[PDB]
RNA sequence: AGGAUUGACAUUCUUGAUUUUGUGGGUGGUGGUGCAUUGAUGCCCUUGUUCUGGGCCCGCGCGCUACACU
């Protein structure tokens, strides 16, 4: 009985509210239409036409003159930053554990930036990366293209002339692997396609020749992929076909000289360096 | 005059719910006669959709001349009556969207609405609500500095300066207009106010929230009077992170 | 052990014919049993009135 | 202001830097509890505007035909 009473009361009250809203909308449409269509004669013949504002105009002049930006929009709290950095390191280690359980066409950087060998080249590449990120209006395509020619620059630079002495190529390759790992840690979308290009090139070359064109860039490719990625996880399209292809090199092609056995030995110790963390 | 049915049109606009503006009131802003429209319309008809069309209406027709014609007529008086009748102390939805949509032409909005809101006895809570409502949306930097220059050359009073406290909880950028507005606000509050004007720890929290990262690329005079701040007005909650950031800061 | 849920009718009363999904062949049983019981009662009514 | 965007007389005109193309990252109290009736005040959460809704108060027993490496 209480259900029927409150139910009929609420239903009739909602219907009364809907009827009142419909009557108000009908009166709105009626008065507005029959007045806007009738006022076409009197919507033409009805005619009837300090220091704070001055200094506000001066302040707007100063505001359009001087313009700047805030640095990082937050606080650099040491304890909160250390807790988030510890949680980020734990997130990286736990992600590695959970995934281990689960117009630059190959000659642009040498044509433009590579002055002598390495020194002016990486600095001019930094100049290109600073000029492109400055005037990056809409930039995905050209960014991918000149990062591609950066990886091109190293894959036809790091093989011919390491003949200049030890500490020189040591410090230039150290600065290069540091800046390239720290730059390509946040992304994968072009290094992945360059790794597809490189596994295509080394597999095709290894089918093509016996040994006399096995380039010195394979060791640098294995070094840069081992630096830019932690090889601990299993399901990874990038690191594993190169490792089965170096195992294919070792099982198939012949090593009849001391530099060839040394090539096999440095590939064995770099797969040992991979399984140091794998 | 107008078509004379406007007491009836106001009686409908009292309590009709869903729709938009009439074509009569839509053709009068191309005309010049909305004075004699509203003087017979008798503005008590405050329904939420007509408040929405009202705020888009007068900020569409807000330039300097017509802004100083009708910028202080019925609007914040209706806000005074609605907030004095409200007991929950909350922004209404039409209130929120009214001021948040009224910002959408800041060419004279910042001189016509932000300036007369202390017209007859404004409150610290009112400055807090107004700061939050016009704080939650993106403002242009030049227009916000155009409001802030006159707002900060106003004196030291809580329903004027907790609005500036929320204006720095907005965590602005730092142009040199923000720098020199900061130096004359600093000279606005220092040690005849030394005997009669006191300053509590909520304004110490305001000091924290602009001294948080308002020291990006600024000069040595700022360091001079902020070391004057740490000698004069050092509370317990002002020390560690702020002195760490003063040591980390540079020119 | 392989585990099985029941096949359960919530709010089931054996006296009253429930909401079986077969509109095609079960509600026909409902209305035909209704027709049979009313035709039985009518022929019983008319034969006792004949007596 | 050389077409950055704003209410259109069923595109078509009476609007002027509220901005947009590429990208970093920050959120939220307007609910109220504990203290003087305005004090970085402990606490579950954050991302409140417009129409209609729903059954009711056959039972019994006898025969015949099934359900069976019989």
């Amino acid at each position: 009985k209480k259900t029927k009473a409150e139910v009929m009361k609420e239903v009739i009250a909602k219907s009364k509210f809907y009827k009142q809203e419909r009557q108000k909308a009908q009166g709105i449409m009626e008065d507005q239409i029959d007045n806007l269509d009738d006022n076409f004669e009197d919507v033409m013949s009805e005619l009837m036409m300090t220091d704070l504002d001055k200094e506000y105009d001066i302040k707007v002049k100063e505001l359009q003159l001087d313009k700047r930006a805030a640095p990082s929009d937050r606080t650099k709290t040491e304890e909160e930053k250390n807790a988030e950095a510890e949680e980020k390191k734990r997130e990286l280690e736990q992600q590695r554990l959970d995934r281990m359980n689960g117009r630059t066409h190959d000659a642009l950087l040498d044509q433009v930036k590579k002055l002598d060998l390495d020194d002016h080249p990486k600095i001019v590449k930094n100049i290109i990366k600073a000029y492109q990120p400055k005037l990056a209006e809409g930039n995905k395509e050209k960014l991918g293209k000149f990062t591609a020619v950066l990886l091109r620059h190293i894959i036809f630079l790091s093989n011919q002339n390491y003949l200049k002495n030890v500490q020189s190529f040591k410090r230039t390759q150290n600065a290069l692997i540091s800046i390239l790992k720290s730059l390509s840690e946040k992304y994968n979308r072009e290094l992945s396609e360059e790794c597809r290009d490189y596994i295509n090139e080394m597999q095709a070359r290894y089918k093509k020749n016996h040994f006399d064109a096995l380039s010195n860039g394979d060791l640098v490719f294995f070094s840069i992929i081992g630096i830019l990625f932690s090889t601990s996880d299993q399901y990874h399209l990038v690191i594993t076909p190169a490792l089965i292809l170096m195992s294919q090199f070792l099982e198939q092609i012949k090593f009849n000289s001391l530099k060839r056995i040394a090539f096999g030995a440095v590939l064995v110790r770099i797969v040992s360096q991979y399984q140091r963390i794998s | 005059k107008v078509i004379k049915a406007y007491t009836t049109v106001g009686s409908i606009l009292k309590t009709w719910t869903h729709g938009k503006l009439p074509k009569l009131f839509k053709v009068i802003p191309s005309l010049r006669n909305w004075q004699d429209v509203i003087y017979v319309t008798n503005p008590e008809e405050w329904s939420p959709h007509v408040v929405y069309e009202a705020t888009k209406l007068f900020v569409s027709n807000l330039t300097a001349k017509e802004s100083q014609k009708f910028i202080n007529l019925i609007l914040l008086e209706r806000f005074r009556d609605n907030i004095e009748t409200s007991e929950d102390h909350s922004l209404n939805y039409h209130i929120y969207r009214a001021v948040k949509k009224s910002l959408y032409k800041p060419s004279a909005f910042f001189k016509g609405f932000l300036f007369p809101l202390v017209e007859t006895g404004c409150n610290v809570r009112e400055a807090t609500i107004a700061g939050s409502v016009l704080a939650k949306v993106s403002v242009p930097a030049l227009h916000s500095s155009a409001a802030l220059s006159y707002l900060l050359r106003l004196p030291f009073s809580p329903p004027t300066t907790v609005f500036i406290k929320i204006l720095l909880d907005k965590k602005y950028a730092l142009p040199y207009q923000t720098v020199d507005d900061c130096v004359y606000y600093f000279m606005r509050f220092r040690i005849g106010e030394d005997a009669t004007r006191v300053l509590p720890v909520i304004w110490h929290k305001a000091f924290l929230t602009f001294a948080q990262r308002y020291k990006n690329d600024i000069t040595q005079d700022q360091r001079d009077f902020l070391l004057e701040t740490v000698r004069q007005r050092g509370h317990k909650d002002i020390g560690p992170e702020i002195r760490r950031e003063l040591l980390a800061g540079a020119s | 052990i392989p585990t099985h849920a029941p096949k359960y009718e919530e709010n089931f009363n054996p006296d009253k014919k429930s909401y079986d999904p077969d509109r095609t062949r079960s509600e026909i049983n409902k209305m035909k049993a209704q027709l049979k019981k009313e035709r039985k009662f009518t022929m019983k009514e008319i034969r006792k009135d004949a007596k």
